[PDB]
């Protein structure tokens, strides 16, 4: 019985806003900015040497 | 037959009473244990062989040793019919006993996904280790929901830290030697201002 | 209580050397006091 | 693993974890009619109407979004209500708040709701992209099983099916099979399966302790130039 | 016999991390008064392998200190409880020591052991004189081929039922999944028949142990958290040259990172020479590394341990004054000036030596 | 019980007859802090543990007593 | 993940000598060496034990041959 088990169609999508995106969040936080500040300096510069440069 | 076939039996009904805290359950608990009790009590008394021949010769009336013999017989032919209560019992039984059956089934259900919550993030939980290794913003990936509940505390103007916090935890260690030593009140938002202010007969309002 | 709170507070090293020695073997006072302690328990 | 050692963590001048009257110097006082000649206060006793008409203004006006989805619509109102049960379940006693705990939390709800009238609060936005991604696994279910094709989630239901035959058909001295043993096989085969797929990386740190970043090349050198498009 | 002297017990399983007490073997000196020395064992490793090392005329470590082979938590007979945290676990040590009157102990482990004896005078060095740690380092070894192994073999462990299981299906599952031979040996010793041979179970707790390397978070006996601090006390590392556990190259910057007073190689650090041997962490079993580990000890407990962090060596008690910082002292008619600083007695808190010294001074005057 | 019979006990916690003669250091190391030396987070540890042995880890005491 | 490779090389620049890819050029560690480092004396072990391996420690192959 359980074997004969089917499935329903669910809804298409739900609601798109038109004045959100991930690079253009509408709302405001820390962790957007922080995202935007670690793309400017970079990843972090990892030396693949033996010894320091100084 | 006769031993070790109840053991099982005790094992069940001892959990089941042990279970048991109100009077109002401890009576059913008595109940039932009697009707196992009733029904697994055990019979033995070794039924005596009848030796007719005996009876026959020593002493009897013509034809009631025999008719007693032949009449007897037939009944000893009888017996219960074991198979068709095995099936009824199994088939269907009790449909008041399927309250239950569906109550403690979506009980059940209700504590196995408990289960698999605590599970699962401990699960997930595995790949996340070293939180002072991560960058912040990868940090609030993992417990997603904390920069959505961030963007309301900023867009709503609560950036008094910790004041939707019940527990302000951060509050207490970095007070730990402040003076005038207090945490922020629950839901305090930086621009409500309950001032009030009145004129007495006397002045400044005393 | 007062008695329970009272009671509260040699050869067998010869036999097992000489049994060393007829083997040559290097013998230590800890090994000995072991066996000793292994053939009571 | 770690706890708090200082034992007056949670002291305040008011009390031990007091949150909701913390100690000033301005004390509230009481006022006496027969010597008052004026005052100016903003407290009332509107809160308790203004709180409900707030719960019905929140679930209505998020709803215009939800297209009609009844689970969102039921999901969303078990959200809602923990939003509004916080003052009946906090360790905080909100009947002792400074000024009136009952004004300070319906003013607070208010300025949320101002920004679920211009949808723009993030929980809306948090709910359509959580829901969006929930819908896209569900339509990729459903066109697999009209095409006949069976689901990764039937797949492991049925491969874990299996598994627990095999260990019960071995388990014969003892017959309990625990919720333990159960949950112990699932796992060995979730990891198994996660293992397979190509996931970004999660863990800083891979089965040695260098980390698993693309950042982690270090000597000796074995890498040339790198090359060009081909055409 | 006498100088063999081990306190027989049955673990408990305790709910409070406070009421757990430890059990092992004490080891006699030779003189009536000498200073004690508590030493733990590596995990899962049988104390009594140890007592050849510390009851050897060649070495003679018993001239020197009293020894105490002690069991940690779950290890053993001491009591079980499921916390593995260093700081717990070292106040256990100081109950030990309440219970058995010792004012002040040197501290030694073997392996992992050295970490739980450097833990101790981390989180109570006013009552360590020093720390003898071989094969180890206060570092996180969690990545380790050679703790992954012992990670390993204990999971492997789990699976064993002894209700079930015969005696032969047990020795067959050890060979198979245990390749290191020590280990092997280690574990068997470590399975033990219950009275009334009811069934045979490890004496460590398999189940609690388990947990804490298989989750592999910062309570587990491989990682060494920052929270233990630092050591301020004597302190003196021996490990081999080619060993899986402590490699030279980066291993030995985390002594100088937890103990203020290590010198450095060659003073406090050394390296025994040997060739590469997955075995060479038992030091014990091998003459060339034990004769060199007892040495070593036998200088550190003669003319280093429990001695002030500015003299060089016990030659310098009472000849060697060390400069005072100004306003360190209550009278205020003091003429500041170099001291020679107090050294104690070890158990003069539990004697009165220093009351009958002081009346056997007044009668000279 | 063990644990409380031991902190009691006046032998156990007891300083030497000499020790209000001796050279005390009269600070937990808040004063001058070592920055930059890769043990400074352990350093800070033993800050903390120090103080918290003198107010029996009711830091309270520390927090109204002079500094 | 799909765009990972393409991302990783824009942000960030890889080493495209093969000085190591030949072996007897390999540096055991004498070329720049840390002087002041309190293991300083494990580092200069380090590389006898490098250099003794490489001539089964027979150190004169190491005189005759090529720095
Ligand atoms: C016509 C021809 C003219 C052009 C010719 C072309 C060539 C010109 C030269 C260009 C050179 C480019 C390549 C070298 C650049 C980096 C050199 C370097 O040492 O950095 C390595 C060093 C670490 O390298 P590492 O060995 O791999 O160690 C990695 C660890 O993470 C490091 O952290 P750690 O804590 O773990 O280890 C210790 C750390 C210790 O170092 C540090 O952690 C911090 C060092 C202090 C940083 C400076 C703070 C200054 C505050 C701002 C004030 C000045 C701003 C400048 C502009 C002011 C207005 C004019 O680093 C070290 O190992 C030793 C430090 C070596 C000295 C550091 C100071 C160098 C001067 C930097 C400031 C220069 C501007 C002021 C000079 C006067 C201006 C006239 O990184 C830095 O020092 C960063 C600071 C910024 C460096 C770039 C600044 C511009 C170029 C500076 C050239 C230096 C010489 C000239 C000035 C010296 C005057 C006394
Ligand atoms: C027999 C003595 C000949 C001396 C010739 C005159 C001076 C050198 C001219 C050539 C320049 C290259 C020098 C390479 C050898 C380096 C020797 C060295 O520096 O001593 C290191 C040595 C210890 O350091 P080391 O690291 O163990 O030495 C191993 C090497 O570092 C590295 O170890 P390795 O095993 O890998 O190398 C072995 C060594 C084996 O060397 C030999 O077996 C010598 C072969 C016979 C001699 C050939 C050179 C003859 C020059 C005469 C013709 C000169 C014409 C000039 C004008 C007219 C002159 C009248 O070097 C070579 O293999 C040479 C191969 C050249 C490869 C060429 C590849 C193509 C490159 C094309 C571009 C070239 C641009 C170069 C830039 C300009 C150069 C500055 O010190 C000593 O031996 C002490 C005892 C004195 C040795 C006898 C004197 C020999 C000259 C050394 C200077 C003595 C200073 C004494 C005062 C000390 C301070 C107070
Ligand atoms: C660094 C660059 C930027 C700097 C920006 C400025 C940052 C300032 C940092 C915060 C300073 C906060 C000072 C608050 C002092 C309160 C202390 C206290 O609670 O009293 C407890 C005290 C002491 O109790 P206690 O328990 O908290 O401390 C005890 C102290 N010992 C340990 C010594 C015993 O008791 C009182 O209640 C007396 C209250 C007197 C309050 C007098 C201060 C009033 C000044 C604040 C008003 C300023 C408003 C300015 C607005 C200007 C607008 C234009």
């Amino acid at each position: 019985k359980e074997n004969t088990g089917s499935m329903k169609k669910p809804m298409a999508k739900a609601y798109e806003h038109p004045y959100n995106s991930e690079h253009h969040p509408l709302n405001f936080s820390a962790v957007k900015i922080a995202e935007t500040f670690h793309d400017f300096i970079g990843p972090e510069q990892v030396s693949p040497h033996y010894e320091s440069f100084a | 037959q006769a031993p070790g076939n109840q053991d099982k039996i005790l094992k069940w009904i001892s959990t089941l009473s042990n279970k048991a805290t109100t009077g109002e359950s401890r009576s059913y608990c008595t109940q039932l244990s009697s009707l196992v009790s009733f029904y697994n009590k055990q019979h033995v008394e070794q039924i005596p062989t009848i030796d007719f021949n005996e009876w026959k010769s020593v002493i009897s009336t013509q034809g009631l040793v025999d008719k007693v013999k032949e009449n007897y017989e037939s009944l000893i032919k009888e017996q219960y019919n074991t198979d068709a209560i095995s099936k009824q019992i199994s088939s269907a039984s009790s449909k008041a006993l399927d309250d239950i059956e569906n109550e403690l089934s979506f009980h059940a259900a209700i504590w196995l996904n408990a289960y698999a919550d605590y599970t699962m993030f401990l699960f997930e939980l595995e790949e996340y280790n070293d939180p002072n290794d991560y960058l912040m913003h990868e940090n609030f990936d993992f417990f997603r929901g904390l920069e959505t509940e961030l963007e309301e505390l900023t867009e709503t103007h609560n950036y008094i830290p910790g004041a939707k916090d019940d527990v302000n935890l951060r509050g207490y260690l970095a007070t730990q030697f402040a003076w005038g030593k207090k945490v922020i009140s629950f839901y305090r938002h930086p621009a409500d201002d309950f001032k009030c202010a009145k004129a007495t007969k006397n002045m400044l309002g005393r | 209580k007062r008695l329970l709170e009272k009671l509260n507070t040699a050869p067998q090293n010869l036999e097992v050397e000489n049994i060393l020695k007829r083997y040559h073997i290097n013998y230590t006072q800890a090994l000995i006091d072991e066996l000793v302690d292994w053939k009571t328990g | 693993g770690y706890k708090i050692r200082n034992k007056s963590i949670f002291w305040t001048r008011a009390g031990w974890k007091n949150n909701w009257h913390p100690k000033n110097f301005n004390a509230p006082r009481p006022s006496y009619g027969e010597f008052t000649m004026g005052i100016r206060c903003r407290n009332d006793h509107h809160s308790f109407l203004r709180y409900v008409q707030t719960y019905r203004n929140m679930s209505r006006h998020c709803k215009q979004y939800f297209l009609g989805d009844k689970q969102l619509e039921e999901t969303f109102i078990l959200g809602l209500r923990s939003l509004f049960l916080v003052p009946y379940d906090s360790q905080c006693l909100t009947d002792q708040i400074k000024h009136g705990g009952e004004r300070r939390f319906v003013d607070q709800l208010d300025r949320d709701f101002e920004l679920i009238s211009y949808n723009t609060h993030p929980y809306q936005l948090f709910t359509y992209t959580v829901r969006n991604e929930h819908l896209a696994w569900k339509n990729e279910q459903y066109e697999k099983i009209q095409k006949g094709e069976k689901t990764f989630e039937q797949e492991l239901l049925d491969y874990l099916d299996e598994q627990v035959l095999a260990e019960k058909a071995k388990l014969r001295d003892g017959q309990n099979f625990s919720i333990e043993r159960m949950t112990e096989i699932a796992l060995h085969v979730f990891r198994k399966a996660r293992a397979g797929k190509v996931r970004p990386a999660q863990d800083v740190r891979g089965p040695d302790g260098n980390v698993n970043d693309f950042l982690e090349q270090r000597r000796p050198f074995e890498h040339p130039n790198p090359t060009g498009v081909t055409h | 016999s006498r100088i063999i002297n081990h306190l027989r017990g049955d673990p408990v399983y305790q709910d409070n991390t406070k009421d757990v007490s430890l059990r092992g073997t004490f080891l006699r000196g030779k003189y009536d008064d000498l200073p004690t020395m508590i030493f733990f064992t590596e995990a899962c490793d049988l104390t009594a392998n140890w007592i050849p090392f510390f009851t050897n005329p060649q070495y003679d470590i018993l001239a020197h200190r009293n020894v105490w082979l002690l069991n940690p938590r779950n290890f053993g007979n001491s009591d079980r409880h499921p916390s593995f945290d260093l700081q717990e676990m070292s106040d256990d040590v100081m109950r030990f020591m309440y219970s058995q009157k010792i004012s002040m102990a040197t501290l030694g482990g073997h392996g992992i052991g050295g970490k739980i004896a450097l833990a101790v005078g981390c989180y109570h060095a006013e009552r360590v004189t020093g720390v003898f740690s071989i094969d180890s380092s206060p570092m996180d070894q969690r990545y380790h081929e050679a703790f992954k192994e012992f990670k390993g073999y204990v999971n492997a462990l789990t699976e064993i039922n002894f209700k079930t299981w015969s005696d032969k299906d047990v020795k067959v599952f050890l060979k198979e999944n245990i390749k290191d031979p020590k280990w092997r040996s280690i574990f068997t010793n470590n399975i033990s028949k219950n009275a009334k041979t009811q069934s045979d179970s490890f004496n460590f707790e398999i189940n609690y142990l388990n947990h804490n390397l298989n989750f592999n978070k910062a309570d587990s006996l491989g990682n060494w958290a920052v929270k233990n601090g630092i050591y301020t006390g004597r302190a003196h590392f021996i490990f081999p040259e080619y060993s899986r556990w402590v490699h030279l190259a980066t291993n030995t910057l985390p002594m100088h990172k937890v103990c203020a007073r290590v010198k450095g190689f060659g003073h406090d650090i050394f390296y025994v020479q040997g060739d590469e041997n997955p075995l060479n962490h038992w030091v014990y079993d091998f003459e060339n590394y034990a004769n060199v580990v007892a040495s070593k000890l036998n200088k550190f407990l003669h003319s280093y341990d429990g001695v002030h962090a500015l003299l060089k060596d016990r030659t310098e008690i009472g000849n060697f004054m060390i400069p005072d910082r100004i306003k360190s002292r209550n009278d205020s008619k003091h003429i500041y000036g170099d001291y020679s600083p107090a050294h104690l007695h070890h158990n003069w808190r539990f004697n009165h030596i220093y009351e009958k010294h002081d009346e056997l001074d007044k009668k000279l005057n | 019980s063990l644990h409380e019979k031991m902190q009691t006990d006046y032998l156990w916690v007891k300083d030497h007859s000499q020790a209000d003669s001796w050279a005390k250091a009269r600070t937990h190391g808040y004063n001058y802090i070592a920055h930059t030396v890769p043990n400074k987070k352990e350093r800070y540890e033993m800050i903390w543990r120090s103080m918290g042995k003198s107010t029996d880890w009711e830091l309270e005491k520390f927090r109204l007593g002079k500094k």
